[PDB]
């Protein structure tokens, strides 16, 4: 299920993915299993696109904050004045 | 000169005071204000009408003692100065404000008018040149050595479950519902009203608090132990008489976890702390589930923390590492933690100097306290 | 069905309801669940006790009022059904579900589960034969008559910028945040918690929300108006209790622009709106610049849209003609459009019949919603 998204304005977005899948349908007849095989492809497409849609949210928070946090651990504010003042926590922490 | 600083722990029920470096605040007495009752005509009595310590404990029912700090709200400012003066006296400090630095304590959500009012005291009436004031929870962290812990104090009318991480209490997660054993003992006086006894005098109520701190505990089973018939243990009256106890010793502290008994829309310390847990990093919660920092004087009951453990079990899910870290010298743990903090040398900056206070006062504090 | 169609203005903070043709919702009372606080003793004490409306506003101090629509999502489902029965009662509807056509409205980015559960109510408990769950932003466009507009709601637990095109928004360029004046006013109370005001009841907090709607605004200059010292204008409670206001009135709504005051993983609803507009074509963005629609109730602050204008000027590029429509029934704009669409008899195809539910449940709604 090869993908090649190429957005580039103000930050390159060269998104590429796929979905290596292998199913095994039974061949009875042409028109009988034709739509069945297409249905398998269809569901893998719908499912993977759905998975990617969910991946937007899960990566949006999980992957993001996992690599670069959104807010700090306290999530409040970073005041470097008080941070440099007294050596704000390297004493015990 | 920055002499030996004085770690002054302003605990809700009991205020503590002593020089840093020490392990015991040699000058302690509870947090009260004692004015007399009668009029001494003949001599042989003390003078001043503000009797603290051995005078107060001596002339308990002779003095109509009162309490300034009301859930962290103190109003006897002038008399507070006299209390400090009583400590400043030959009895306790024997020194001057200018001579020795002062490490005073605080609680969250306090009105800056009162905080800066205290600065007016120690910089105008008293003239402390090196005064720094801060929370007591961090002091308890110095005592435990832990840095990522949820501190909940237990005084007489103050209970703030503050979750701290590496010495950085998340204000969005800080919980301050300062109410404790004050009204619990008052409700126990209501039990005595439902037994025929009044303790309307503070000293009369002091005995109630003495037995409260003495003959009370936490029956982990709330309604199970509540519905069972008590034995009504006859406890000695100070004169020499004796009176029963009943469920009160465990029934009255149920109000701490069940605030609806007094009719208060609260949730019980444990749930409030779980709410503080909810406002943090999920992974840090597991540490904090095991980083149970106990603090305050009211953490002295049988099955206290264990009933609290049952609360956590009703709150926390499975496979959650729970670990109580109870201290022993609870109120002094914060005092010794202040002795640790005041011993720091980088510590000289954020304390408002006398000239610093002369500069702006209010905003100089605002910016130096934040 | 040949009856006047019911319009349901699903307001987060203040929910409303009404019919077709009308311009103001026929029956208005906010979204809340007022549970009791005491036990009946005297014959005359009402029963059911989970009262709404006159009894609620009347006996605020006697009803433990809670809120189901948390984050714009109802949690007290069954109770909200009964609130609709309260509407179905002699007070508001005086009719049945099966009689009048009904029209439900919605916010963007809503979970399907809520819509499904609502349909369960609508066709199982309630049995409306003519009903469909519509949107809210397009209804405000019906009110304005505009086509390519950005709709910004302003409730209590929901905030969404909906870039619409002729009443058909890009269901992707829309942004939605579930927070407004609820916790903002709670944070304002938190400002007062510092200065001693932790008056915890929701009805007690309803007064704080009356101040939110009354004594609050948005100062365009952030630090130039916040860091300075105010005059602290006073407020008087239902009895007339003197309480100063101060800077808090504009300090607290900065949370909507600076989520760091609460630590929310948002980035200022203004920037989120900018991003909602920026998820479309530049010329389409121009059309949206020309049509900026406001909804909800929190759009009633001084310097609200003005500070928003300043933020857009400091963030959006040049030539952005910020044409913000400022109507008055921003709360009812969604209701107005619901009455407009309710007047549109084309809804036959747009609705979901009872048998349509019998054959599809909510799948029919999900196939027809946009
Ligand atoms: N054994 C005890 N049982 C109950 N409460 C106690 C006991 N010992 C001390 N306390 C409470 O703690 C108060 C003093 O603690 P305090 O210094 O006020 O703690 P905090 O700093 O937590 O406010 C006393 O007034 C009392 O109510
Ligand atoms: N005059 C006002 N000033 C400021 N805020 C207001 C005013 N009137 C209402 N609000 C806010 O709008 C909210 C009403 O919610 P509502 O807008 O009905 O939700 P929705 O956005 O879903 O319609 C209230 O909670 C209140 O905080």
């Amino acid at each position: 299920l090869k993908i090649q998204v190429h957005y580039y304005e103000d930050g390159n977005v060269q998104l590429v993915s796929h979905k290596d899948v292998q199913d095994s349908v039974t061949v009875s007849n042409e028109a009988q299993t034709a739509k069945e095989f297409i249905k398998i492809i269809e569901h893998a497409e719908n499912e993977y696109q759905t998975a990617i849609s969910e991946n937007y949210q899960t990566m949006s928070d999980t992957t993001f904050k996992a690599l670069r946090r959104q807010l700090p651990v306290t999530r409040t504010k970073i005041d470097w004045n008080k941070i440099l003042s007294y050596k704000i926590g390297k004493e015990m922490q | 000169i920055a002499n030996q600083p004085v770690v002054i722990d302003n605990g809700s029920g009991v205020i503590k005071a002593g020089f840093a470096g020490d392990q015991i605040p040699k000058y302690c007495f509870p947090n009260y204000v004692g004015r007399p009752k009668h009029v001494r005509v003949m001599a042989g009595a003390l003078e001043g009408d503000i009797f603290i310590g051995p005078k107060a404990e001596e002339h308990r029912g002779l003095l109509s003692i009162r309490y300034p700090m009301e859930h962290g709200i103190v109003k006897d400012w002038n008399d507070m100065e006299r209390i400090w003066q009583y400590v400043y006296s030959k009895d306790q400090l024997q020194t001057f404000s200018e001579e020795h630095p002062v490490l005073l304590t605080e609680a969250p959500l306090n009105p800056r008018k009162n905080r800066e009012r205290a600065a007016e005291v120690f910089f105008e009436t008293f003239n402390v040149p090196a005064l720094f004031i801060s929370m007591q929870a961090v002091l308890s962290l110095y005592a435990t050595g832990r840095t990522t812990g949820v501190v909940l104090d237990s005084g007489d009318g103050v209970t703030h479950a503050v979750p701290i991480y590496e010495g950085f209490a998340m204000p969005h997660s800080i919980m301050r519902i300062d109410i404790a054993g004050r009204d619990v003992s008052r409700f126990l006086r209501l039990y005595l009203r439902k037994e025929g006894y009044d303790f309307h005098s503070s000293s009369e109520f002091e005995i109630v608090k003495a037995i409260k701190e003495r003959a009370c505990y936490l029956s982990i089973n709330p309604q199970k132990d509540e519905t069972l018939e008590t034995e009504k243990a006859q406890y000695y009256l100070p004169d020499g008489s004796t009176i029963e106890i009943g469920p009160s010793r465990f029934r009255a502290p149920e109000l701490l976890f069940r605030p609806d008994l007094i009719g208060e829309e609260s949730e019980g310390i444990h749930e409030v702390l779980v709410f503080a847990i909810q406002k943090s990093d999920m992974d840090l919660r597991r540490t904090l589930f095991s980083n149970i920092v106990l603090s305050g004087g009211s953490t002295l009951f049988k099955g206290f923390g264990d009933r609290l453990l049952s609360e956590v079990k009703k709150l926390a899910p499975k496979d959650v590492k729970i670990r109580i870290s109870a201290p022993q010298e609870r109120l002094y743990s914060t005092w010794i933690g202040g002795s640790i903090l005041a011993s720091l040398d980088t510590f000289k900056k954020m304390w408002v100097s006398k000239k610093e206070y002369e500069e702006d006062g209010a905003r100089s504090i605002h910016r130096k306290t934040f």
